[PDB]
């Protein structure tokens, strides 16, 4: 009942996701090391590691398929509202409800420079996806549904967002549909839409505490030029 | 603002 076309899609967003996501974290040794000893004394490790995650998620979004028919301006407001969200959604791969360096912990992300006020609903967020057992397929269509969002300001041409995520949602709900047996189907899609939802609160949360983290020009000074630009300065 | 960054990784 999936559609050619629909398989197609999922064939194209798990190579892109495969080609973007490295589990080995061979990446991770060319970041500024993590410092755990220390106040935002992960900030230099964090922040390269999301650096690092943005240009990922960037190289993701460019192989779903229709984004390359949206406009350049339209292209860089999903990727900038995007980006935390995606990051966050990708990271539940590693995240685990039991390296060791790159193994991090509500105190990292405290020694990043922020507040329970994020991590408590971070952690909240991310126990709740695991429990969905999300099959991969579904994963990476949720990722792409992420980023391809009618309603994030800035947009221009919102009909064709929507419609390139119509596609993609009619992708994910026939997957399930088809290929997710029930119990694990139940509400599935209603409960990934809520996850979606669950991410534009984490996505202020964090905006905020990135303002306030971010107006220290010490700080500031700790990040790298991709996370000001993407995230703001 | 401009995003050269952005915009060069897009392509
Ligand atoms: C409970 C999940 C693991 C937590 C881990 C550490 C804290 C991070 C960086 C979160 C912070 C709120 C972001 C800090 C960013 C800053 C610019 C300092 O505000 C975002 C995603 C989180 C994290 C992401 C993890 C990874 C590892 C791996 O899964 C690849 C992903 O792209 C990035």
């Amino acid at each position: 009942k999936l559609s050619e076309e629909q398989q197609h899609i999922i064939a194209i967003l798990l190579d892109a996701h495969h080609k973007t996501y490295d589990p080995t974290y061979a990446d991770f040794r060319d970041f500024r090391p993590p410092v755990r000893m220390s106040p935002l004394s992960m900030l230099p490790h964090l922040a390269d590691l999301v650096s690092y995650s943005i240009q990922k998620v960037i190289g993701f979004a460019k192989m779903i398929p229709g984004f390359r028919d949206l406009t350049s301006d339209d292209q860089i407001v999903l990727l900038k509202s995007s980006a935390i969200e995606v990051i966050m959604l990708r990271s539940n791969q590693s995240f685990t409800m039991d390296s060791q360096d790159y193994k991090y912990d509500v105190t990292d992300v405290s020694k990043a420079g922020h507040t329970l006020e994020l991590i408590e609903p971070l952690i909240k967020f991310q126990v709740g996806l695991k429990k969905l057992n999300l099959h991969e397929e579904e994963h990476v269509l949720l990722m792409a549904i992420c980023i391809v969002s009618p309603d994030r300001p800035g947009v221009q041409d919102a009909k064709l967002v929507e419609a390139i995520q119509d596609r993609l949602s009619n992708t994910l709900q026939t997957y399930i549909r088809c290929r997710h047996p029930p119990p694990g189907s139940h509400q599935l899609y209603a409960k990934m839409i809520q996850k979606l939802a669950d991410l534009r609160s984490l996505n202020e949360e964090h905006s905020k505490q990135y303002r306030s983290l971010s107006f220290q020009p010490e700080n500031s000074m700790k990040l790298t030029p991709l996370v000001l630009e993407v995230f703001g300065n | 603002k401009n995003h050269p960054m952005l915009m060069n990784l897009l392509k």
